[PDB]
């Protein structure tokens, strides 16, 4: 049973593994926004919508993590050194748009057409944003 | 057969490789506004697979020639009639189509001729030569 | 007789030679695809020369920007007054449509400004040592 846990170890920490593991998450999410943007959408979230809003909650505490884990000392040249990439400002921005969208969004009318409208915008980023995975 | 005609025919072949690549590209681009359009502008939908057709229908019969001027910002909320009232951000439908129109027709169309025209010297002398190697096999 | 314009008309010249090569490709898919929608779309038909006139007229104006939109995907079987039943297989129209397009506008159109663009220069430079030559006999 050792060689088989072995064997599952080094094939889950490989990094061609891992890319197509994200690779995979990302297109089962923009799925999923798709169907939350299309489908009409009720006072409260769907279960898709929630998994939506999880993603992107996850996918902003990992990039908070990517800040923290980086060379320099002082937060300020951190947070420099990690927006000198533009993709990791348009995330920033992306998430920031998701986070008010979804705030708007739990609110009554006429705010959750307001939510729906940024949802609308970011399911463009996010498809533009698959040529990150295409690169 | 024909000297000119086959080498032709089997050039078409070695673009449509670059033309599968722009065929990817245009259709993330493509999806994108589709989503965002149908969403936008049919808020209160049923599940049905008449969405997934909207995705495709208009943005793809926009890379030719064809906007639907009709369908780009009707008058809405407004006695002319009292036109039906206006679903929220529809003028963000108008401006992604414009950046949309933009990149495809602009962009990857002429991306598209680049690619086929900085190409075009090292397919012919292969497609000439690989149909010399084939009139023994004809 | 101009010093430029002469070379510009037998550069022409040299031209359609090219532009004959892509009319006969343009000839297939443009008869694939009418003959497929005329056949889908019209089963009870009689012997008649209008069919050929058919297969021709809509694909060919469908190279030069009008796609004929209110004619891609109508609205049938459906009250709108219930639309006529929905001929069988209907729905393979846009698809051959969307394929024949894409086929015709993107791919053969730019690989003919592909064989203008590199056979240019030496078409231009026969031309014009074709053009001084003949100022004789002019
Ligand atoms: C790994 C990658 C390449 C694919 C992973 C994504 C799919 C497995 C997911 C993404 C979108 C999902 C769909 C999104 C929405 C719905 C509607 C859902 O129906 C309802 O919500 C209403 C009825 C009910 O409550 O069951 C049933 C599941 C389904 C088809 C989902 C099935 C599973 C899908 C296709
Ligand atoms: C990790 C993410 C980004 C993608 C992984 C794909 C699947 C694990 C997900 C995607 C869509 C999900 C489905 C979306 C919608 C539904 C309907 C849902 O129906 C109800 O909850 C009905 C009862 C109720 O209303 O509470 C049951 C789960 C299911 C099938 C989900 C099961 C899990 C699915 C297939
Ligand atoms: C009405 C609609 C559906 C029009 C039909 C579109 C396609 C089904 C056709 C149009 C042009 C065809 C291509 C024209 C030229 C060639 C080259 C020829 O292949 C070779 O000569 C082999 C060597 C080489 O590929 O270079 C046959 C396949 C292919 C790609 C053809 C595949 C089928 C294509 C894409
Ligand atoms: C990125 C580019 C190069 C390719 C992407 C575009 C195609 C994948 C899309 C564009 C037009 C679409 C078609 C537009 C309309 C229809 C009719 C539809 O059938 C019906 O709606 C039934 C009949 C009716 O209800 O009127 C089936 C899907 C289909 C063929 C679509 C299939 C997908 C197509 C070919
Ligand atoms: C990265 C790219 C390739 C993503 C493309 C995503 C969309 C093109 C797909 C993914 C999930 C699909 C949805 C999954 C489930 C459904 C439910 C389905 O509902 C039914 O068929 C009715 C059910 C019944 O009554 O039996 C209608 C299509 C729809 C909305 C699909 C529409 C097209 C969607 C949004
Ligand atoms: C990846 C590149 C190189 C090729 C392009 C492939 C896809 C973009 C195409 C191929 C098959 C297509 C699907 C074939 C059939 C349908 C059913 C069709 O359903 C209807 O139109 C329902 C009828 C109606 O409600 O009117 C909706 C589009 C869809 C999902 C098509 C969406 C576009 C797809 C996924
Ligand atoms: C009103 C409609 C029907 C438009 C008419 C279209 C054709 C009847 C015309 C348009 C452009 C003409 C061409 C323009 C230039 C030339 C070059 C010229 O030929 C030369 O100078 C001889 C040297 C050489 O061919 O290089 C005259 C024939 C040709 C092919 C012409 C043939 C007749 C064409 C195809
Ligand atoms: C592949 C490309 C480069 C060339 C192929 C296209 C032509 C050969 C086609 C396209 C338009 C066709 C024309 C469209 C309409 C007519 C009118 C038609 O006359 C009538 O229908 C009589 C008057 C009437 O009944 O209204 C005679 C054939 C003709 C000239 C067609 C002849 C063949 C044409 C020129
Ligand atoms: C490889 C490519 C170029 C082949 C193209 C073939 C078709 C475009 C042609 C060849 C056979 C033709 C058909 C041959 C016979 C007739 C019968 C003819 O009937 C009449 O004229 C009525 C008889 C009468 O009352 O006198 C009408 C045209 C039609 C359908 C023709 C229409 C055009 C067709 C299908
Ligand atoms: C090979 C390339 C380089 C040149 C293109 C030649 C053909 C594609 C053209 C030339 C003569 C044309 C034909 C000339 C006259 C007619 C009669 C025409 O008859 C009618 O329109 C009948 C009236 C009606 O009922 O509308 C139908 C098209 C047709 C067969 C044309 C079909 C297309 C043809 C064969």
């Amino acid at each position: 049973l050792i060689p088989l846990g072995r064997k599952i170890y080094e094939f889950y920490n490989a990094p061609i593994v891992k890319f197509w593991f994200y690779t995979l998450a990302y297109i089962g999410y923009l799925m999923l926004f798709n169907y939350i943007v299309l489908v009409k959408m009720e006072r409260w979230p769907s279960t898709q919508e929630w998994i939506v809003i999880s993603y992107i909650f996850t996918l902003g505490i990992e990039k908070m993590r990517e800040i923290l884990m980086s060379e320099p000392g002082k937060l300020l040249q951190k947070v420099k050194v990690w927006l000198q990439e533009y993709w990791n400002v348009t995330d920033l921005i992306a998430i920031l748009l998701f986070s008010v969208g979804m705030i708007l969004r739990l609110q009554d009318q006429p705010f959750r057409s307001d939510g729906r409208v940024i949802y609308c915008v970011n399911i463009i980023y996010w498809y533009i944003r698959l040529l990150d995975i295409f690169g | 057969v024909n000297k000119y005609l086959g080498p032709y025919v089997m050039m078409i072949g070695k673009m449509m490789i670059d033309m599968m690549y722009f065929v990817i590209i245009m259709l993330v681009v493509l999806m994108s506004f589709g989503v965002a359009r149908q969403a936008i502008l049919f808020p209160n939908e049923e599940p049905s697979w008449k969405l997934a057709k909207n995705i495709f229908y208009m943005p793809y019969w926009m890379i030719y020639g064809e906007v639907f001027a009709d369908q780009i910002d009707p008058p809405c909320g407004q006695n002319e009639i009292q036109l039906p009232p206006c679903k929220t951000g529809a003028w963000i439908v108008p401006a992604i189509m414009a950046c949309y129109l933009l990149v495809a027709n602009i962009l990857l169309v002429n991306l598209l001729i680049a690619v086929f025209n900085n190409t075009f010297f090292e397919v012919k002398s292969i497609s000439n030569q690989v149909w010399k190697f084939q009139r023994y096999q004809l």
